[PDB]
């Protein structure tokens, strides 16, 4: 959980490493003017092609067995082709309700294996997902653009938190 | 409900041995105060 | 329900240190503050050593004053007096009672047991 | 100092009549609390000495109805309807009212012969 | 050190009607005055509540008796004291509550409130135990006995007291606590509200609404939840007649009526009554 902090997703959308950035909820260029109330980044590797399982609407064994989407869902999925950065089989990255945040504790525990010598689509896929909660409330993260002053009594456009309007203070 | 907050409930075009068995005095249906109409029952 | 564990005894000399455990059962060491007292075989029990409520430590006699300093550990709740210089007057049976202080939920006052609870108690032998 | 002696050292008796001991002080036992205060500890042979009472007014716990509180001035008196055998060990009369813990010598109790 | 003293018999059941408790504030301002319906699980009205003695008063003394079932916690609670003394200053709950699951636990200090997830272990007994500290130090709990152990805590977290003291009571009027306590998605939520109360031992007629303390972010499933109380050694538990009284939510109470300055003054229940119903459907109350 990430908070009392000034976010920067200018330079995060910079970086290339990033296979794809896109934002089902929103788009990825408006982020900065955005401020959002908590954000939550959860972190784990998955095989590669459960990315079109693990997405808002899609269904797969590993991800419904480990991980599943909310039906809606305001955030960020970030996955990349992380056999680079993953080079190295790794039996610790075994692959073994549906509600947000899914928890789980003959044996369940399952054996898994990927080594250079393996295919590069058998190889990890490292993925980030980036959960924004907007309760409409006071937002610690906001985005890195700096404030001005306050005007009143004029009809001025104004913007608060993320949103925005026109009017009279 | 200026005046009493008692009131009465129509079934429209039913009959009254099917109402209590309606899941939907008020639920368990009562041999007094009970009554059949053309229009259902009350 | 409340008792006291003791040593067993002591074999010293004139002049050398000594070294004699006290418990508290029943009621923990917490719940009571306990006077290390010492007494001959059917004699007046000596006031060696009190600790003290209000100071919250141990304080001497002064018919045998400088003569006796403690050691005490929280974590495994023994603790001992490390006396010197026994006596005939210390030959016998080491009682070591606990002065109490109840009070209902708040502390409106607090009582003076003195000595409330009793164990089997810690034998002493002096030689030249 | 209070001065605290138990005049008698020992004390035998027939079974089945009040029996007491004395322990006089040099100065009052008043406490500062406005309650007096008193103890017996009664040692029964080759036995720790157990709490008669760690005050007159509340014995301690397993007492007979034998022992009851009773006195004259600094005279105290542990009267007794019907004496049993057991109470045949040492005596002391302590007084928690003080700091100091001074005690008498003590006493023992026998069986008349 | 878990030390079991609590005896092992039932306590005959008691019931009392609500009353229309259990409102509270969904998300943000709205000041209309105007009725706005919301599709969110409370507390009906005129729903029965069990009636809970922590220690039960039967005879001379209740301390001859201690008791406290574990609750089942289904899909919310609303949960009612009226203690003068705080010996009801914890929570448990989970789904099996031994040894697995990653139960959760919430415990109140005397001056802050700390909550953990440390899938504990818990003792057979749920008591916290208080002590005295030596010198010039007044009673204190020296260790926590509510579980036999903590196992990782994945989730901490520390903040101010929950619950509120510095009110004067006084022989007339005695505060009376309010919790719903809900677990929907990953977020665990507390509305609580604290009131006093003179006119009787049971729920008075009124309203109030409940404003949110907290929005904990905990991955866990709740079933099963049983009212942690710090037994207080009075070598030896006592309770001044410790009671608590559990409600269990359902998904309708919908209607809800704001005043000129935002508070929620009144409520109605649609599937109550023929008449309230039909208030709802007009969205009006007349
Ligand atoms: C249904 O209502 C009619 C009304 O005429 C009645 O004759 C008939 O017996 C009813 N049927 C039942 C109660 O099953
Ligand atoms: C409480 O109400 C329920 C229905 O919700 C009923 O079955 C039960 O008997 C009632 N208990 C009482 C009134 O004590
Ligand atoms: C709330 O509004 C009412 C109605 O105008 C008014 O009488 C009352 O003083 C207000 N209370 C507060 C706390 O603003």
């Amino acid at each position: 959980r990430i908070s009392n902090c000034v976010a920067d997703y200018s330079v995060l959308y910079n970086s290339a490493s990033f296979s794809t950035f896109k934002c089902y909820g929103v788009s990825p260029t408006k982020l900065n003017d955005l401020c959002f109330t908590n954000v939550y980044a959860d972190s784990f590797v998955i095989r590669g092609d459960e990315v079109r399982q693990i997405a808002p609407g899609q269904t797969g064994k590993i991800a419904d067995y480990n991980y599943k989407l909310p039906d809606d869902f305001t955030g960020c999925v970030i996955a990349w082709n992380s056999n680079n950065l993953d080079s190295k089989g790794n039996y610790n990255y075994l692959y073994r309700n549906l509600k947000p945040f899914e928890r789980d504790i003959y044996f369940p525990l399952q054996s898994y294996g990927f080594q250079p010598t393996n295919g590069v689509g058998y190889q990890p896929y490292r993925v980030v997902v980036l959960s924004f909660e907007l309760l409409h409330a006071p937002a610690t993260v906001c985005g890195p653009k700096k404030s001005t002053n306050l005007v009143k009594n004029k009809c001025v456009n104004f913007n608060f938190n993320g949103l925005t309007g026109t009017g009279v203070l | 409900t200026n005046t009493s907050n008692q009131v009465a409930v129509l079934y429209q075009d039913v009959n009254c041995t099917e109402v209590p068995v309606a899941i939907h005095w008020r639920v368990y249906s009562t041999g007094s105060n009970v009554f059949q109409t053309r229009a259902g029952c009350l | 329900q409340v008792r006291v564990v003791q040593s067993g005894a002591e074999v010293k000399n004139p002049g050398a240190s000594v070294k004699v455990s006290c418990k508290v059962s029943g009621y923990t060491l917490t719940e009571l503050s306990i006077h290390w007292v010492r007494q001959a075989p059917g004699n007046g029990l000596e006031w060696m050593g009190g600790f003290d409520p209000e100071d919250g430590e141990t304080i001497y006699a002064q018919k045998f004053q400088g003569r006796v300093t403690m050691t005490e550990d929280t974590s495994t709740d023994t603790a001992y007096m490390e006396l010197s210089s026994l006596r005939s007057d210390d030959t016998a049976v080491y009682y070591c009672a606990t002065a109490g202080a109840i009070t209902g939920t708040p502390r409106n006052f607090y009582y003076y047991y003195g000595m409330d609870v009793w164990g089997q108690g810690t034998t002493v032998t002096v030689s030249s | 100092d209070i001065v605290m002696t138990q005049t008698p050292l020992s004390s035998p008796v027939t079974l089945g009549q009040p029996a007491s001991i004395s322990c006089r002080s040099s100065q009052s036992l008043v406490h500062s609390d406005g309650n007096t205060y008193l103890s017996w500890l009664q040692q029964r042979p080759g036995q720790p000495p157990r709490l008669l009472i760690y005050k007159i007014s509340n014995r301690f716990s397993g007492v007979p109805d034998r022992f009851s509180g009773s006195g004259a001035g600094t005279d105290f008196t542990l009267k007794i309807s019907r004496v049993e055998a057991e109470d045949v060990g040492v005596y002391y009369c302590m007084q928690v009212t003080q700091f100091p813990y001074t005690f008498g010598q003590g006493t023992k109790l026998e069986i008349k012969r | 050190q878990c030390v079991n003293l609590t005896t092992r018999t039932q306590l005959p059941p008691a019931y009392t009607n609500s009353f229309t408790r259990g409102v509270y504030y969904p998300d943000k301002v709205f000041r209309s005055s105007v009725l706005h319906s919301t599709q969110d699980l409370f507390l009906p009205f005129f729903s029965n509540v069990t009636w809970f003695h922590a220690i039960h008063v039967s005879g001379t003394n209740g301390t001859k008796r201690f008791d406290n079932p574990v609750l089942p916690f289904n899909d919310g609670v609303y949960f009612a004291s009226t203690e003068k003394s705080n010996i009801i200053r914890g929570w448990i709950f989970g789904t099996t509550l031994d040894s697995k699951t990653q139960s959760l636990l919430i415990v109140n200090n005397a001056t802050n409130v700390v909550i953990k997830v440390c899938e504990f272990q818990f003792c057979n007994d749920p008591f916290l135990g208080v002590y005295y500290h030596k010198n010039n130090k007044s009673w204190m709990e020296s260790e926590f006995r509510v579980y036999s152990s903590a196992n990782n805590c994945t989730f901490e977290y520390v903040s101010q007291p929950f619950l509120m003291d510095l009110e004067g009571k006084q022989g007339n009027f005695k505060n009376l606590r309010e919790f719903v306590f809900k677990n929907i998605d990953g977020y665990f939520k507390i509305y609580s509200k604290h009131t006093p109360i003179n006119l009787v031992r049971d729920l008075p007629q009124g309203f109030s609404a409940l404003e949110p303390l907290v929005d904990l972010p905990i991955g866990i499933n709740i079933t099963r939840f049983q009212t942690l109380l710090a037994l207080h050694r009075s070598y030896g538990w006592t309770a001044g007649a410790a009671a608590y009284y559990v409600g269990y939510l359902q998904p309708r109470t919908f209607l809800l009526k704001y005043n000129e300055n935002g508070t929620i003054t009144d409520a109605v229940d649609c599937a109550l009554d023929p008449l309230s119903e039909t208030k709802c459907t007009l969205k009006s109350f007349t």
